[PDB]
């Protein structure tokens, strides 16, 4: 309708039956000027009064969620690049900023160093080996086992027989590195170095 | 009991069966999962057993049915025209 | 269509024709009140006599599936966060908790400490090596083969001459852990521990 | 009423015009009750 409590928008030929206030959520949106009844409007469905807009119903959805519940959530089948495109087209500056931040974190993860693996050197003699490999902690991956030559007993029968390098991934790069200052920790680290 | 007792029992049973088919149709799932996992009876044999223990295994109905059926089959043995279909109905009920 | 014992609800602009008790399953909901007679309502489609309810149909899908049969469902094209916020608006606290736990499972399976992976150390000598290597079970991934140093039976032969560490990823989240109270199990674990 | 040979069922309001025989293909199902005309 031309004027009503509820609005019947037509995105890409698909009707969205929403409320005026969802579109009137913010006044820096393309949809706000779309909602207003003023000169320079000739693109509408003149058979029902629906505003026929040439925009994709794909990326309009996540954007419409932003004005419907304050947040934009992208689909698993819609690129956050596409929703950034749509937000920039509709000039929702706050939405542009938030989608840019999400894309920044995603690209920091994907471009390189999605994770920063941590590595540990377990030292196991042959007897216990299998068990502590079997009971090796959840979330850790075996990476290497190396024997060591010894004059105590070369090859087999050694209590420092095997050095097992294990590792696990760490999500600290997409979230950012964390550190806080403390002088006692630093002096203890200096003690440990010597 | 005086007015074609067997036919009254027939009608009451037919109502039982028509309702009971539907009742099974509603509670298919409890027949399926709960009965199987709990090793109990289903709805249908439950209803049949309850019909047995609340109508057939009740003194007056039991003895009246037995005596009426015995007299009817004796009369049919003598060659007297009696409702054979009633006998068939009662025999399948008791089956 | 008419709104009756079977109710026609316009979510996102698309009509869902559902059963009154299906929505009346639990009071904790937006739709409970809508099922009840309401003179409080003003934004309903009088052109077709249906309630125009704001919220995308895609994320309303899993919510309706839950409210029919008490469990959520996550598609590979649908966002878990989207159905989460759909639960948030419609206010079904049990469904909110369930979808939150689903998101928790999705993140944990992809978290910095994964639930997958499990490691074994088979032991074989050269003669039987290719045998258990080739016959090695499906779904398991070979990880490393190590020889062992030897001061006993020089030449390529020993009773522990090769240790084959293999592994496989796990799908522990749907099946669930085997950790549950059982005292005899605890006794056995303690006895085998020492 | 849609059942004489072929059912024009309304699954969630979605029209499914299908055959009652392939519906009865399964030994017994919730749809199977809908195959036969009942009040």
């Amino acid at each position: 309708g031309s004027v009503s409590k509820w609005v019947r928008l037509n995105v890409g030929g698909t009707y969205f039956l929403t409320t005026r206030q969802t579109l009137c959520r913010d006044p820096k949106s393309f949809l706000y000027r779309l909602c207003q009844a003023d000169p320079d409007l000739d693109s509408d469905k003149d058979e029902t009064g629906a505003y026929l807009i040439d925009r994709d119903p794909t990326y309009f959805g996540p954007v419409l969620n932003y004005l419907r519940h304050g947040k934009l959530v992208i689909n698993k089948d819609l690129a956050e690049e596409g929703v950034l495109e749509e937000a920039e087209f509709y000039n929702i500056t706050s939405l542009i900023k938030l989608v840019k931040d999400k894309i920044r974190e995603r690209d920091s993860k994907t471009s390189q160093v999605p994770v920063k693996h941590v590595y540990r050197v377990l030292q196991c003699q042959e007897e216990e080996l299998t068990q502590m490999v079997s009971t090796m902690s959840d979330g850790w991956k075996f990476e290497q086992l190396v024997s060591i030559g010894s004059s105590y007993n070369y090859g087999n029968e050694d209590q420092a027989e095997f050095l097992c390098v294990v590792s696990k991934e760490l999500h600290n790069t997409p979230y950012g590195t964390a550190s806080e200052p403390s002088e006692k920790a630093k002096i203890l680290q200096e003690r440990g170095s010597r | 009991l005086n007015n074609n007792f067997l036919q009254t029992l027939n009608q009451a049973w037919n109502d039982h069966q028509t309702a009971m088919v539907m009742i099974r149709d509603i509670l298919m799932y409890m027949d399926r999962v709960y009965v199987q996992q709990n090793n109990v009876e289903n709805v249908y044999n439950l209803g049949l057993i309850i019909f047995r223990d609340q109508v057939v295994r009740y003194g007056c109905i039991r003895d009246h049915l037995r005596q009426t059926l015995l007299d009817m089959i004796a009369r049919e043995r003598k060659g007297e025209v009696v409702d054979r279909g009633a006998i068939r109905n009662a025999c399948q009920m008791l089956m």
